């Protein structure tokens, strides 16, 4: 659910939505660490584990329009990248 | 001749003990090895 | 898998050009289809040679079609008659994309190659892809509980030539080809390619989306899982210690390119230099 | 044909964008300006010999011996190359390959 | 490179024509403390056969080298004083008795930072038989100059040291040194195209 | 073209599998001959900044002589089984070939070839082959073996200080050798493998039993 | 012969350089030919004994 | 044998006074001497001086050193074990098994000083390995030591420069820096400045003196 | 010494009550964008040359 | 009990004591017990090595999927003391089995090593190539997905 940027969760937030006490989290978020279904590290001094990948799951077509809405921002993003490049080494472009 | 090869020889047994500069000592185990055994 | 990189030699893109222009002087015609002789090195194909087979398919029906097989294989007799390290290897066709029955095809080559590998080459100059689009046929084991079938697996083409084939194909590029380019320059239109390649395969994707959104096609659920890997990696280059690291390694670059451009500018006055005693002795001998 | 024989050689859209190691960069930007080091020591030699040196051994006493100006400008073409190449490269991927 | 040659030439000297042994061992030292770091100085100077031989008959400067060596600070801060008066009268160093004394004292204070995270300036005034005021003057300068990799709390008189990154201090030098070369080339130019 | 250094050469280097069983320990009472032998070279091979610093000039090449049987061989082969360098072992009568040129021509590629590998070591063994005082101008023979012998000359003159490679030639036959191979820059340190003493004896004795 | 700038003849009598000497070498005196283009000139021979 | 001894007494280089002990050995080993111990103990603890104990297990193994394994060899061996395992608690049990082959031997006694010194700082070394920040009444504990000698060998470690780091004396905590190594390419490049420099002065004299 | 921080001459703060001015930690040169530019400046300056 | 010691997952010496102890050490009439951890000394140590095993394993597993952890919660979760926990860890960082700095002041251990900026930015274009295949082979499973359903 977190974006990316914000994928720090607080063993707080993790033991309130699994139902567990904290001294368990670390625990739990080990079987997901092992088994693969998510991938990252465990800061136990400041209780965050830094989640950096999910196992993908099924998106529904809402999802699908919002992805491929990130994706038009991409592809404004590489064309004007592209463009630039292209304007200003136009002389030395073969 | 002789005076040479012990100046050599004396290099030879600064080299001995991995030393950069020959001492006296050097010359003379050279002019013992170049005048009494040779 | 059994293959890892398909190098396609130049003289099969002007074979295969040669064969679907040779055809299609009949005027009716979709694509033409041929067989491909190469070695192997490791697990790198080395495609090398082809030569056409007579092929038909009905515009309609996608079952109906003729391959001649025998055909096939006299000349492959005759080939290896010519040059026996070179064994079939796969098959080529000149359809833009694949075709639904392209995996009966492969099935009927997989008789002579068993690791059988289509090469589609496009005869139409796209602008920025290869001409060559190599594929070798796999038994996809979904997870969904879906029956085992056969899909093509793609896999990285590349275009290579031997030593003669290249000193042809510079003596056929030799007005059209500027080598006068410097590398630095090269290398920045390479990265022009690069981006234009791709804004191109992002815009696949995002009309891949639009279709399914709008239920022209089915959602996989395959290229949904890897689309959502593809957004999870992209890095984010807003993160304080990526922005040092990147900081510190560009000034590591840049003063690297400061000292080697005080040398050339060293070098260059010497050069003005060695120029002028030269123009000050010749104008003082006459 | 002409454009068919143009892809030969025609280096992939990926290997564009494609950064080169920065371990292995860094070890070779070290090597070849330790390398310029030698090379502009041997190039003070080298101006001072030609200052009093005939017309005549230009290029005969150039014949089997390195000429440290040849080899700088080797090393700074290739030096200015591969790090132009690769800052201009790694500026283009941080505004493509972006999160936000 | 002065330094370097003379140790290089410590069991070698024959110039009796420059200078007497007594002197070029002292001036062997005196260049010792100032270019070597502290391995070096230990390795070359301080174990060295020949200087402690010779040191023997100068206890003046085998005090000013041991001094540093082993931070009695307000006996090297003295010897520092007598070197300083020994330098002016020579005309070797009469140039640069300015010059390296001031750069002894950096080292010395340097050296009483260098294993420390944070020191007093009471502590510091005493380690050099000194006053407060002057070591915050001294320390200031030298803080000014970027000589010293510490930061002085006046507040509590408290000077905490710094860490810098040897790319900063290679950099700073590579703008120096490349604008002096670049000067070279520019100036060099101008005389070429008139 | 200009081909490699290292190419266009008919003698080869010894490889890992060539290299010979005999130890320093296998060979018994040398220890004057082994010393000097280590010292003139394979210590230079390994220490010529020391042998700068000092004042030494290293000898280039190595002149092993004494009667037959006397341990000649057999410490070139333990020199090669302990070397870091590279080994060139060759035979003076392997030069003389019956295509004119042909014996200098290799004679210079087995000099460039250990320039090219250099730190290395050329042994020629049955060094009388090539290096004899006596020469008829009217025999090809003669006439060709001068020429071998006048370029093992330039070879060994050509080689400055800076190039580690050291030259062994080993003979039981001195008295016949040409005295301008004995020169200094050429073979500068004559060792002399004369017969076993008693306590030579005992030490060959025990180390063979 | 280095300090008077006498050209250094040594005189051997070794075969290997007779061919510089000269093709005859019926006779030691075919040297001076040479000796004479080189004026002055020292010949050196050493007795070995 | 004499002649090693002397070199060791000058405390020169230990290379060469192992190689001295190394031909006594061999002497008095070919003769079967009973000395031959003696100048194999000195061959063992100049491998000591030299901070390569890992060899003289090997020296012992040998053919010639079997013949001699004995409470001498297993003395100085079991001194090599406590340098190699950079313990100082090691070194004084190793003092007090074997006092009378270690500490009554004057060749080893007149360099035990100096090893104990050795040993204190690889044991010190080795205690701060696994810390970034730690109580200096930590590293006492560990090395069972006092805590102002403590504090002054690490700082004078530090002014050593045989470890990076600081000593906060207002709370007594060792903090040990990763420094990271200087940049070669920054050193290349200045002193290429430097010569490039020389290249543009000669470039000077060939200009001023030709126009 | 307020105007002096606020025209960027120092970066520092100032602490009325205690009397004093607390200088800002200084910030890791080399890991910003300022070596850069110095480098850019010289760079263009030796190719125009 | 050798699943236990493949899971890459934390193990517990209470747990692996309780539940295979009796069935190792003294063993069961049906399965005998072999003397790899009998009552005599060479089966103590064995134990004592099977417990260090353990631990070692535990540290391993917490260099893995920790970054930074308390010498508190290591110690707990080793079934050790602090002292002895920290000790075993120095012995480990020193042999260089595992890297790991002990801040003991605030009692923390940092499992992350400082990273170059060679490492860092090697990572940023490990993702940016890994990206890049993954676009490649999207397209073409696009592509597949066109020729089925057109
Ligand atoms: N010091 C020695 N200890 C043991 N064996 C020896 C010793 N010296 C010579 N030999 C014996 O010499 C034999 C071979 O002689 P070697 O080739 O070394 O002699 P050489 O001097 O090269 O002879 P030649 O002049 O005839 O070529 C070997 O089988 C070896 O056992
Ligand atoms: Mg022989």
């Amino acid at each position: 659910t977190r974006p990316a940027n914000h994928r720090q969760l607080t063993f707080e937030e993790i033991a309130k939505s699994a139902k567990i006490t904290v001294n368990e989290v670390e625990l739990l978020v080990m079987k997901a660490l092992s088994v693969g279904l998510v991938k990252g590290s465990i800061d136990e001094v400041d209780k965050r584990v830094h989640m950096t990948w999910v196992q993908p799951r099924v998106l529904d077509l809402q999802q699908i329009k919002g992805m491929k809405d990130r994706l038009e921002f991409w592809c404004t993003d590489v064309k004007s990248m592209e463009m630039l490049v292209e304007h200003q080494a136009h002389d030395i472009l073969t | 001749a002789e005076v040479k090869g012990v100046c050599t020889e004396a290099g030879m047994y600064a080299l001995r003990e991995r030393r950069v500069h020959v001492t006296q000592e050097d010359f003379e185990m050279a002019v013992a090895k170049v005048m009494q055994k040779d | 898998l059994a293959v890892q990189k398909v190098v396609v030699h130049p003289l099969v893109l002007l074979s295969v050009v040669d064969h679907f222009n040779r055809i299609g002087k009949v005027g009716n015609q979709k694509r033409v289809v041929g067989v491909l002789l190469g070695s192997w090195q490791k697990k790198v194909l080395d495609v090398s040679n082809s030569f056409a087979v007579p092929f038909d398919e009905d515009d309609k029906d996608d079952s109906v079609w003729f391959l001649d097989h025998d055909y096939l294989e006299n000349m492959y007799g005759m080939f290896k008659k010519v040059n026996a390290r070179e064994r079939i290897v796969g098959w080529y066709h000149t359809g833009p994309k694949l075709h639904k029955n392209d995996i009966a095809i492969n099935e009927l080559m997989k008789r002579y190659c068993p690791n059988s590998v289509l090469v589609i080459i496009d005869v139409k100059p796209k602008d920025l892809g290869l001409p060559t689009e190599a594929y070798i046929s796999v038994e996809e084991v979904h997870d969904d509980g879906t029956p085992t079938s056969k899909t093509f697996e793609h896999v990285t083409s590349e275009i290579g030539a031997e030593e003669a084939e290249e000193v042809g194909v510079e003596h056929l590029l030799r007005d059209i080809k500027d080598t006068t380019v410097g590398t630095l320059s090269q290398r920045i239109t390479n990265q022009v390619h690069g981006l234009k390649g791709l804004n191109s395969k992002l815009l696949d994707i995002r009309s891949y989306l639009e279709k399914v959104a709008t239920g022209k096609l089915p959602i996989n659920h395959q290229i949904i899982y890897q689309l959502q890997d593809v957004f999870n990696l992209l890095p984010d280059v807003s993160l304080q210690e990526f922005v040092k690291a990147f900081y510190l390694k560009t000034n590591d670059q840049m003063v690297v390119v400061y000292l080697a451009s005080l040398i050339r500018s060293v070098v260059a006055l010497h050069n003005l230099i060695n120029n002028k005693i030269a123009n000050r002795d010749a104008e003082k001998k006459e | 044909e002409q454009k068919m024989l143009l892809n030969l050689h025609k280096k992939s859209w990926m290997e564009g964008l494609t950064l080169q190691d920065y371990s292995e960069h860094c070890k070779h930007n070290e090597s070849v300006v330790k390398e310029m080091l030698e090379l502009a020591k041997n190039y003070n030699k080298a101006v001072e010999e030609e200052d009093k040196m005939t017309p005549e051994q230009l290029a005969i006493k150039n014949v089997g011996k390195q000429d440290p100006k040849r080899h700088l400008e080797e090393h700074v073409d290739v030096l200015m190359t591969s790090n132009i190449v690769q800052c201009l490269a790694a500026m283009l991927d941080t505004v493509v390959f972006k999160l936000i | 490179q002065a330094a370097e040659l003379f140790l290089d030439t410590v069991s070698t000297f024959t110039s009796y024509e420059l200078m007497d042994y007594k002197t070029f061992v002292t001036y062997t030292v005196y260049v010792s403390m100032i270019a070597l770091e502290r391995p070096d100085l230990r390795e070359k100077v301080i174990k060295g056969a020949e200087i402690l031989e010779v040191l023997h008959s100068l206890p003046a400067v085998r005090q000013y080298l041991f001094s540093l060596y082993e931070c009695r600070y307000s006996v090297f801060f003295q010897s520092l004083a007598v070197v300083e008066q020994e330098m002016k009268k020579d005309w070797l160093f009469a140039p640069h008795y300015r010059y390296y004394v001031r750069e002894m004292r950096i080292h010395a204070y340097s050296q009483l930072l260098e294993s420390y995270r944070s020191l007093t300036l009471g502590y510091m005034a005493e380690a050099f038989g000194v006053g407060v005021e002057f070591i915050d003057q001294e320390l200031s300068r030298f803080i000014a100059a970027g000589r010293l990799h510490c930061k002085i709390d006046k507040v509590n008189e408290i000077v905490e040291t710094n860490r810098p990154d040897s790319k900063n201090w290679q950099y700073q030098e590579t703008i120096k040194k490349g604008d002096l070369l670049l000067n070279r080339v520019q100036k060099l130019s101008r005389v070429i195209n008139m | 073209d200009v081909l490699p250094p290292e190419a266009d050469s008919s003698i080869m280097m010894l490889t890992s599998d060539q290299k010979p069983d005999v130890m320093y320990a296998d060979i018994g009472g040398m220890d004057i001959q082994k010393q000097e032998v280590r010292e003139a070279v394979e210590l230079p091979l390994t220490h010529f900044e020391l042998y700068k610093q000092i004042g030494i000039d290293p000898p280039r090449g190595v002149l092993m002589y004494g009667p037959p049987g006397c341990g000649k061989t057999m410490l070139a082969k333990a020199v090669a089984h302990h070397t870091t360098a590279a080994f060139i072992r060759v035979v003076g009568s392997e030069f003389v070939q019956k295509y004119l040129g042909e014996g200098p021509r290799m004679v210079r590629d087995v000099f460039r070839l250990a320039k090219e590998n250099a730190p290395a070591i050329i042994f020629i063994d049955e060094i009388d082959a090539i290096a004899t005082k006596r020469f008829d101008a009217q025999t090809g023979a003669d006439r060709e073996v001068q020429r071998i012998l006048l370029e093992l000359l330039n070879q060994m003159d050509g080689f400055d200080q800076n190039v580690n490679v050291k030259v062994i030639m080993a003979t039981n036959r001195a008295d016949t050798l040409d005295p301008a191979l004995l020169r200094p820059g050429r073979l500068d340190r004559k060792i002399e493998f004369p017969l076993p003493d008693r306590r030579q004896k005992r030490l060959i004795f025990s180390t063979i039993t | 012969a280095h300090h008077t700038d006498c050209t250094f003849i040594r005189v051997s009598g070794s075969e290997l350089v007779q061919k510089f000497i000269g093709e005859g070498a019926r006779m030691v005196r075919e040297l001076f030919v040479m000796a004479r283009e080189h004026a002055p000139s020292i010949i050196f021979m050493d007795e070995i004994d | 044998m004499q002649s090693g001894i002397i070199h060791a007494a000058e405390e020169k280089d230990w290379k060469t006074a192992y190689s001295y002990f190394y031909e006594a050995f061999e002497g008095y080993d070919s003769i079967d001497s009973p000395k031959a111990i003696t100048s194999l103990k000195y061959m063992l603890l100049c491998k000591i001086m030299l901070n390569t104990p890992e060899d003289v297990q090997a020296l012992v193994s040998g053919k010639l050193a079997l013949r001699y394994a004995g409470r001498q060899t297993e003395a100085l061996k079991c001194v090599a074990q406590a340098s190699k395992n950079r313990s100082l608690a090691d070194f004084e049990k190793a003092l007090t098994d074997y006092r009378a082959e270690l500490r009554d031997d004057p060749i080893i006694s007149t360099h035990l000083a100096k090893l104990y010194d050795n040993l204190l700082e690889q044991n010190l070394i080795r205690v701060i390995e696994p810390f970034s920040r730690v109580q200096i009444e930590h590293i006492s504990s560990l090395i069972k030591l006092s805590k102002a000698d403590v504090e002054r060998k690490l700082s004078q470690m530090i002014l050593d420069k045989k470890f990076h780091g600081i000593l906060d004396q207002g709370e007594g905590v060792l903090i040990i820096f990763d420094e990271p190594p200087v940049d070669k390419t920054y050193e290349a490049a200045l002193e290429t400045i430097q010569n490039m420099s020389k290249v543009v002065d000669s470039l000077y004299n060939k200009a001023k003196k030709l126009t | 010494v307020a105007k002096a921080i606020r025209d960027g001459v120092i970066e520092a703060s100032i602490n009325h009550e205690k009397g004093y001015v607390q200088s800002k930690e200084m910030i890791d040169i080399y890991s910003t964008r300022e070596p850069q530019l110095a480098f850019h400046q010289r760079i263009s300056f030796c190719l125009d040359i | 009990l050798l699943k236990l010691f493949t899971t890459m997952e934390l193990m517990r010496w209470s747990t692996l004591v309780e539940d295979y102890g009796m069935e190792l050490r003294k063993g069961s009439l049906e399965s005998p017990a072999t003397d790899v951890f009998g009552s005599t000394e060479e089966g103590e140590k064995r134990w004592k090595d099977l417990k260090n095993r353990v631990v070692e394993h535990n540290i391993r597993i917490m260099a893995k999927y920790y970054t930074r952890i308390t010498m508190k919660r290591m110690a707990q979760l080793l079934d050790l003391s602090v002292d002895e926990s920290e000790a075993f860890l120095s012995n480990l960082v020193v042999n260089k089995t595992i890297f790991a700095k002990v801040d003991r002041l605030a009692g923390i251990i940092n499992f992350q090593r400082p990273k170059d900026p060679n490492n860092l930015l090697n990572d940023w274009s490990q993702k940016l190539n890994s990206l890049m295949s993954l676009v490649n082979k999207t397209t073409h499973l696009i592509a597949k997905e066109e020729m089925i359903h057109n």
